[PDB]
């Protein structure tokens, strides 16, 4: 169906999802925040030429609490802030 | 238990009404734009169930760990946290959860190559599924990442940088926020330690026990599949046409009255349509609902102390703990 | 004081900054003038549907057609119509029943929000509440919270209880805090050390049941000086 959809040849690698097939787009092992949310954690972006990419999306910035038996961590400063809603 | 999302689900009314019948598509074609407002509403609500699942789970900034040392002042939370001897890293209880949750669910396949029998025959059909936006494993991932904040921090993660306690010294002030001294705590430490180490006992005994008490997570999936069975099942409707079948109309009639009969069928079978349309919106607004509902529970039992009487828990509540649940969540208080 | 203006004289700039910008963040209020325009444009259109009849216009349909058959003609354009109309008011009051809840949602957190300080977590802004502004946005309300982040935090010694003569010694409002060598007193959410004397304590017990206590000395301010 839509014959005249030949989407060139296989310039881009297709990529296989659970959604489905991706054509048009090139896999990255790069986790980057999302812009358009293909699905099952996948999203796809405009960058560096330039071309559209995909990716697998990353939760948020690693943390580690230092943590101990005798530690404590106690403000020095504070911050006023504003937010809108 | 509350519920948080419901499944993502795509109709294509040009093959679910004429399957194969360029007569039947130009035929549909004189009734202007009949399919572009189910389409946007059927987008609006995956949208707003990713969008609640997110509001829902994704709540900080960061990923907490756990120290390798599992030691919090005699406490166990080893039947919660995940273990990485699993492919999934998911507590004991929801491991429990997943299996008793999945006697029926989307099928987990998607790829569509294995059909050659429930969803893949109704794909035939035009009810297809969209997967969600975040896998179980990162919603357990960010399960996972609350219950350290919570252990580790207590409840100063949740309003700037995570600050370190020990575990004895975050009890025993949240004990001093109820109106009980901490020498309390300080003194029954051992007995509380054993009376909190039982009651997780108890939890997964009741859990693990027959009277399978997840049945608010089971109706939406049972109303979905029911509702699905009954629109599929609408198309063997005559609607007053003297057959269901259009190649038949087709060949068994001439055009001057198979015009109207095809046209009887396509009102039927639009009506059909409308009318699961607005029972998936109306439910999809209940379900959402009962997510802001869920979102205030998690914001005010699990990142902080709640004075709310029988809000979080019964009795005097200290805190909270998340679990992750096909299309909901569990807390314990 | 003076920082403390001057840090919400900038953040208050920085508002006017962010709305002003390009990427504007008010997308629910147009989304529901554009969902409202969308579904009255698509109603407005759905008069030049056949429904199956031979013409649309009345007139035509009419003046081209005998009254046996133009009567089912236009019962069948009539029955359409209707069928348009009653889905155009289920979505409108479902729309309805949105706006009702979100408006509820919006007074409550004004009445609790502006008429008085909250202490529900991630209720009124991000944060610990301080206050909020309200502000008339078309068909809307737009809400200025103000909050306190603490920042710049430092590490110290800590003990549950202080043995000074055999006794065992516990905050009254605050943390027992060490830079080291020495002990002091501050309250838990800002750094402000004391001295730890029986005015920042009270006594209860003996120094063999709290896990953690470590020995020192708790000043008396009434004998040394006030000893004539
Ligand atoms: C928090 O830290 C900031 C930056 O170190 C302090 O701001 C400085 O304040 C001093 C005296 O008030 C000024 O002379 C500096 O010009 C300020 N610098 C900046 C970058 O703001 C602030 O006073 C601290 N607040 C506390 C300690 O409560
Ligand atoms: C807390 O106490 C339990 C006592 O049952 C310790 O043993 C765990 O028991 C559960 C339930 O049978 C098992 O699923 C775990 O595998 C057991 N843990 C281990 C290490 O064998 C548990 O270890 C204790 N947790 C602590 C001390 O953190
Ligand atoms: C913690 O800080 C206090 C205050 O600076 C230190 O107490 C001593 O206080 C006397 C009285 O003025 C000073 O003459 C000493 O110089 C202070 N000691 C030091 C090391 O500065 C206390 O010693 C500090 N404890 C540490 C650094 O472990
Ligand atoms: C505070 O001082 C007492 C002084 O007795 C310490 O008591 C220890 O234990 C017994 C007495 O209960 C005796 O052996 C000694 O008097 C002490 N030392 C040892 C090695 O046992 C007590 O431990 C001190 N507290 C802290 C936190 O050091
Ligand atoms: C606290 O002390 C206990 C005592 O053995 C130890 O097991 C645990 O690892 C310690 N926790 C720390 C140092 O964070
Ligand atoms: C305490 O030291 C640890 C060292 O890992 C650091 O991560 C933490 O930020 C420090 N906390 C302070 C300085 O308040």
């Amino acid at each position: 169906l839509t014959p005249t959809w030949r989407v060139y040849s296989t310039g881009s690698n297709v990529f296989q999802t659970r959604a489905g097939c991706l054509i048009g787009a090139e896999y990255v092992n790069n986790s980057y925040e999302c812009d358009i949310p293909i699905g099952a954690g996948i999203c796809a972006s405009y960058q560096t030429s330039q071309s559209i990419i995909a990716y697998t999306m990353s939760l948020g910035a690693e943390n580690s609490v230092a943590y101990s038996n005798n530690s404590i961590a106690i403000p020095t400063n504070f911050t006023i802030s504003v937010t809108t809603e | 238990i509350l519920p948080v999302s419901m499944t993502k689900t795509s109709v294509d009314c040009t093959m679910y009404i004429c399957g194969d019948s360029t007569e039947c598509s130009n035929l549909l074609l004189q009734y202007g734009s009949f399919c572009t407002q189910l389409k946007r509403a059927l987008t609006g609500i995956a949208v707003e169930q990713d969008k609640n699942t997110q509001e829902v789970f994704a709540q900080v900034k960061q990923i907490y760990k756990t120290p390798p040392i599992k030691y919090f002042g005699g406490f166990n939370f080893s039947q919660i946290l995940p273990d990485p001897s699993k492919p999934s890293k998911r507590s004991p209880i929801e491991d429990l959860l997943f299996n008793k949750v999945t006697l029926a669910d989307a099928g987990f396949i998607k790829q569509y190559g294995d059909c050659l029998d429930l969803i893949c025959a109704q794909k035939f059909k035009g009810l297809t599924v969209l997967p969600p936006l975040l896998t179980d494993e990162m919603i357990a991932q960010y399960t996972s990442a609350l219950l350290a904040g919570t252990i580790t921090s207590g409840w100063t993660f949740g309003a700037g940088p995570a600050l370190q306690i020990p575990f004895p010294m975050q009890m025993a002030y949240r004990f001093n926020g109820i109106g009980v001294t901490q020498n309390v705590l300080y003194e029954n430490q051992k007995l509380i330690a054993n009376q909190f180490n039982s009651a997780i006992g108890k939890i997964q005994d009741s859990l693990s026990s027959t009277p399978s008490a997840l049945g608010k997570l089971q109706d939406v999936v049972n109303h979905n599949a029911q509702a699905l069975n009954t629109l599929v099942k609408q198309l063997s409707s005559k609607f007053g046409a003297i057959s269901s079948v259009l190649n038949d109309i087709f060949s068994r009639l001439d055009p001057p009255e198979a015009e109207v009969q095809i046209d009887r069928l396509i009102t039927g079978r639009l009506q059909s349509l409308q009318t699961y349309v607005t029972q998936q919106l109306i439910r999809a607004a209940e379900i959402r609902a009962s997510a802001n509902l869920a979102a205030t529970k998690m914001s005010e039992c699990v990142l902080g102390q709640s004075k709310r009487v029988d809000f979080c828990g019964k009795g005097y509540h200290l805190m909270s703990f998340p679990q992750s649940a096909p299309h909901g969540v569990v807390f314990l208080h | 004081q003076k920082l403390i203006a001057n840090q919400f004289n900038s953040a208050i700039g920085k508002i006017q900054d962010s709305l002003s910008s390009t990427p504007s963040a008010l997308g629910k209020l147009q989304d529901v003038v554009n969902h409202n325009a969308q579904a009255l444009n698509t109603l407005v259109k759905q008069l030049s549907s056949k429904f199956g009849a031979i013409s649309s216009v009345l007139n035509d349909i009419f003046s081209r057609l005998d009254p046996p058959e133009a009567e089912v003609q236009i019962d069948r354009l009539i029955t359409g119509r209707l069928q348009s109309l009653q889905t155009y008011v289920t979505q409108q009051l479902i729309r309805a029943a949105e706006i009702r809840a979100s408006a509820n949602l919006a007074a409550t957190k004004m009445s609790e929000c502006v008429l008085g300080q909250s202490k529900r977590v991630d209720f009124c802004g991000k944060g610990y509440h301080l206050m909020s502004f309200p502000q008339s946005a078309p068909h809307g309300v737009v809400f200025l919270h103000v909050t306190y982040v603490p920042a710049q935090e430092k590490n110290f010694t800590t003990a549950p209880a202080i043995c000074h003569d055999g006794k065992a010694h516990f905050p009254r409002e605050g943390v027992f805090v060490s830079n080291g060598t020495h002990w002091f007193v501050t309250q838990r959410n800002f750094y402000e050390p004391q001295i730890i004397t029986t005015d920042n304590t009270f006594v209860s017990g003996n120094c063999d049941v709290v896990i953690g206590i470590v020995n020192n000395t708790v000043y008396d301010p009434l004998q040394p000086e006030l000893d004539s």
